[PDB]
């Protein structure tokens, strides 16, 4: 399934699996959002890249940058401002 | 204020169909559910999607956070699902039981209602 999936379809999957569907209690939290992005990053590097060898190996900052550029509504759905997220990770 | 909800549902459903092409619609969602068996915890844990398929079969997908191995099972009859203690118990014919642990106990009664109303004739 992840074999022959585009980078775009991978980021969609990771958003829905880790970011999009947070319980109300875990929203408005920079550190929780960061934890989910980190979990998504591990899943990507560990499971997805093992299935599709053409997918780029990425560091945490660049991975986050590509998930958020892929969908700016991730900020709205998790109720976290990009400004606050950036100040947390500097 | 429904735009962001429409889009989220559309991204969710597109991902589901990527894994399972016969999925037609999302009925509802529970944020965080773990699957149990005998009661022993399985490797499967993540977001729970109650789904309708092409043939109008009601079922659910958990997009697993622990591995790329997901769970997709059908609810054949509303009587197949009971609330027993802290589990949403899901039974298939000859005593094949899966136990659903909802983080957030509110989702037990909530998803139970949704399942019954989905299978209501
Ligand atoms: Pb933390």
């Amino acid at each position: 399934s992840f074999t022959n999936a585009t980078f775009s379809q991978v980021l969609d999957d990771l958003s829905a699996r880790f970011i999009l569907n947070l319980p109300a209690e875990e929203q408005s939290s920079v550190e929780r959002l960061c934890f989910q992005i980190e979990q998504a990053h591990w899943f990507y590097e560990d499971f997805i890249r093992a299935q599709n060898d053409q997918l780029p190996s990425l560091g945490l900052r660049v991975f986050s940058a590509k998930l958020f550029a892929h969908c700016p509504l991730l900020w709205k759905w998790s109720k976290v401002h990009e400004e606050a997220f950036d100040d947390f990770l500097r | 204020m429904e735009d962001e909800n429409i889009l989220r549902n559309a991204v969710n459903l597109q991902v589901l169909k990527f894994h399972y092409p016969e999925i037609e619609s999302i009925i509802d969602i529970a944020s965080h559910v773990a699957v149990y068996q005998f009661w022993l915890k399985t490797s499967i844990e993540g977001t729970f999607f109650l789904v309708k398929d092409q043939r109008a079969r009601v079922g659910y997908v958990i997009l697993n956070r622990n591995s790329p191995e997901n769970l997709y099972l059908f609810i054949n009859h509303p009587s197949n699902v009971h609330l027993v203690d802290r589990y949403l118990i899901h039974r298939t014919e000859n005593q094949h039981v899966v136990g659903l642990w909802m983080f957030d106990p509110n989702d037990m009664s909530r998803i139970f209602n949704i399942v019954k109303e989905s299978l209501l004739r």
